[PDB]
């Protein structure tokens, strides 16, 4: 970690003095609450069938998406004080932001 | 085996059917679903958590890379001229395109097989997922190449490196403004930015810049503003004939519509001139994200909001009521108290007909279900997750465009002049660009002016 620098590092490295990895890629995300996992370490919720979540049976998401996401294309109302760069920024802002890798 | 198999055995965790469903009607099949990477592989030990692959900065990472290899590859090593490598197969009217990348399983040939155009190659690994964001991409790579040609006739003794990463510098301070000055405030409303992010002071080494896991899954608020559309239009803001409404379920990875279909201008001048889709609590996300997502690369057609609820319980996270709790916010119990918070009974209900407790509603589900707030685009639990962490990104980034030491006092006013409008003007055939807030303006000829009213990024405090 050098004492003088003028730029940063490509992978984040060192941006953070007391903490060089901080914010660096191919690094563990923060958790601002404790996971929540139907064995408690690593299993999701909706993994066994009837194992509940805090009660009640887990909703399937493409149960939730067809009843509440859902909507007939030809209503769609268009925003009069956005354009369709404000979408677009937001996702080439994420892409600087977040990559969660898979398999 | 996730592609093709609906046996839920590691790392797969497939999205089942449920009865009567509008697209898919054999309940055998489902939605193909890969775990995200753990981070602590096959633990007994620790809670399992995700990796974030990227810099958590606001640093330009989509256009310089994360790995120092990926960094390497992306630049022209043929001189000292400190540029990004640029396509050698074509050009958009003499103008740069993205490299093509060497990928083994290449969806873009997928979209258009006689085409045969490839994926592109981007500092993130993203860029040819639809060509609206493949020509925000095409256009920070120009940007960068005019900035570090610019210096080179300014500073001529200055070598490649020096070049490369001085306009690399000045890219990414422009990300910064864009965001911070244009885009949050319009994405929170005055008061969730008052409250979030206060009038930056200075650099703190004790605030944690790293992306909450919780943040992967707010920041999808995104997807409600997606419209059906790649709108396209000709040199005099027209519709582009033919093809001026191509549906989104037909552009997914379709590079060759870059390539062989007018390149850039556009898709930009689309962009800038039609609206954005509006999120309403009957009219959460189109089909085209919903019901057709890569349905041209792939066994099935993928539904995004699912995928994002899915994703939100295989990374563990708590539930709607526990993030409210979490930002400091009334956790309604009840159908009543929840249509109260939602503003929206009919809504409550079909929350509470899903998930039988406010509790157990996924986190994007219950974001997006909120009244926006005054002049912004999410509800008050998007906007403090949201907010929250935008503003660890700022006070915790050392490289921070305000910081004292990270640019001249000269430097900074030069910068407080860019525009994303005047980017577009300096690195496209575009004449007649978005008034600022470009993010606002989206009719024309209204919110539209030319070129030449727009001053351009003086680079004389630069000179050595
Ligand atoms: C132009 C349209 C957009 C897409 C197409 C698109 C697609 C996705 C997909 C497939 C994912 C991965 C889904 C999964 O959980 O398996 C995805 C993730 C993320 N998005 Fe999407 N998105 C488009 C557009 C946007 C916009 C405009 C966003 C924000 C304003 C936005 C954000 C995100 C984020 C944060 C994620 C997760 C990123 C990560 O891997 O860490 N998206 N989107
Ligand atoms: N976590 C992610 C993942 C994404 O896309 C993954 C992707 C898919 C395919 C892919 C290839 C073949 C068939 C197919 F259906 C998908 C190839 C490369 C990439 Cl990068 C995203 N798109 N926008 N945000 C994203 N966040
Ligand atoms: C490198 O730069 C030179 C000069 O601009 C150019 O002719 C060449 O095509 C560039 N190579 C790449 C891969 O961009
Ligand atoms: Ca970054
Ligand atoms: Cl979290
Ligand atoms: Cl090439």
């Amino acid at each position: 970690c050098p004492e003088q620098d003028k730029y940063r590092t490509i992978t984040g490295m060192c941006n953070n003095r007391r903490s060089p990895t901080l914010g660096a890629s191919n690094r563990a995300f923060v958790r601002w609450l404790p996971a929540e996992y139907e064995d408690g370490f690593s299993l999701p919720y909706g993994w066994t069938p009837g194992v509940k979540r805090n009660g009640f049976p887990v909703a399937l998401a493409r149960a939730v998406s067809n009843e509440i996401v859902r909507f007939p294309t030809d209503q769609l109302t268009p925003d009069q004080e956005r354009s369709l760069m404000f979408m677009q920024w937001g996702q080439l802002l994420d892409h600087d932001l977040d990559f969660t890798p898979e398999p | 085996n996730c592609e093709t198999s609906c046996v839920q055995q590691p790392p797969c965790f497939p999205l089942k059917i449920p009865p009567n469903d509008p697209r898919i009607k054999n309940q055998a099949d489902c939605i193909p679903f890969f775990r995200s990477c753990p981070a602590c592989p096959g633990s007994n030990i620790t809670i399992r958590n995700q990796i974030n692959a990227l810099t958590s900065f606001v640093d330009a990472s989509m256009v310089y890379g994360s790995e120092e290899p990926l960094a390497r590859n992306l630049r022209n090593m043929s001189n000292q001229l400190g540029l990004l490598a640029v396509n050698q197969r074509f050009q958009d009217n003499g103008r740069a395109l993205l490299p093509f990348d060497n990928l083994h399983d290449d969806p873009c040939l997928l979209t258009n097989r006689s085409a045969r155009i490839p994926c592109f190659l981007a500092g993130d690994t993203r860029s040819s997922e639809m060509p609206e964001l493949t020509s925000m991409h095409t256009l920070l790579l120009r940007e960068h190449n005019r900035l570090a040609t610019e210096l080179k006739s300014l500073n001529p003794r200055w070598d490649g490196e020096r070049l490369y990463q001085e306009a690399r510098k000045i890219v990414g301070a422009m990300v910064q403004i864009i965001t911070y000055r244009d885009y949050l405030p319009l994405v929170l409303g005055p008061t969730a930015m008052r409250k979030y992010l206060p009038t930056y002071r200075s650099y703190n080494d004790s605030v944690d810049p790293r992306i909450a896991n919780v943040f992967t899954n707010a920041f999808r608020y995104g997807h409600t503003l997606i419209q059906p559309f790649m709108f396209r239009l000709d040199n005099r803001y027209q519709p582009m004939e033919p093809n001026p409404r191509v549906p989104l379920s037909r552009v997914f990875f379709a590079s060759w519509r870059v390539v062989l279909e007018g390149g850039i201008d556009p898709i930009l001048r689309g962009l800038m001139a039609t609206p954005a889709k509006l999120n309403r609590q009957n009219q959460i996300a189109v089909d085209e994200i919903r019901e057709r997502l890569f349905e041209q690369v792939m066994r099935i057609g993928l539904d995004l909001p699912a995928l994002n609820m899915q994703r939100s319980r295989d990374h563990g996270l708590p539930g709607y009521n526990a993030w409210r709790r979490f930002c400091g916010l009334p956790q309604p119990e009840t159908v009543g108290q929840l249509g109260t918070v939602l503003r929206n009974l009919k809504l409550a209900r079909k929350l509470m007909e899903q998930y039988g407790t406010p509790n157990n509603i996924d986190i994007w589900m219950g974001g997006v279900s909120e009244p926006l707030k005054r002049k912004g685009r999410v509800g008050p639990l998007l906007a403090c997750i949201i907010g929250t962490q935008f503003r660890k990104l700022r006070d915790g980034d050392r490289f921070w465009w305000e910081n004292e030491g990270v640019f001249s006092m000269q430097q900074r006013q030069a910068l407080a002049q860019i525009s994303l409008p005047r980017i577009i003007c300096d690195n496209t055939g575009i004449t007649t660009v978005s008034k600022n807030n470009i993010f606002m303006s989206n009719s024309y000829p209204r919110d539209f002016v030319n070129c030449s009213t727009l001053p351009a990024l003086n680079l004389a405090s630069w000179r050595e």
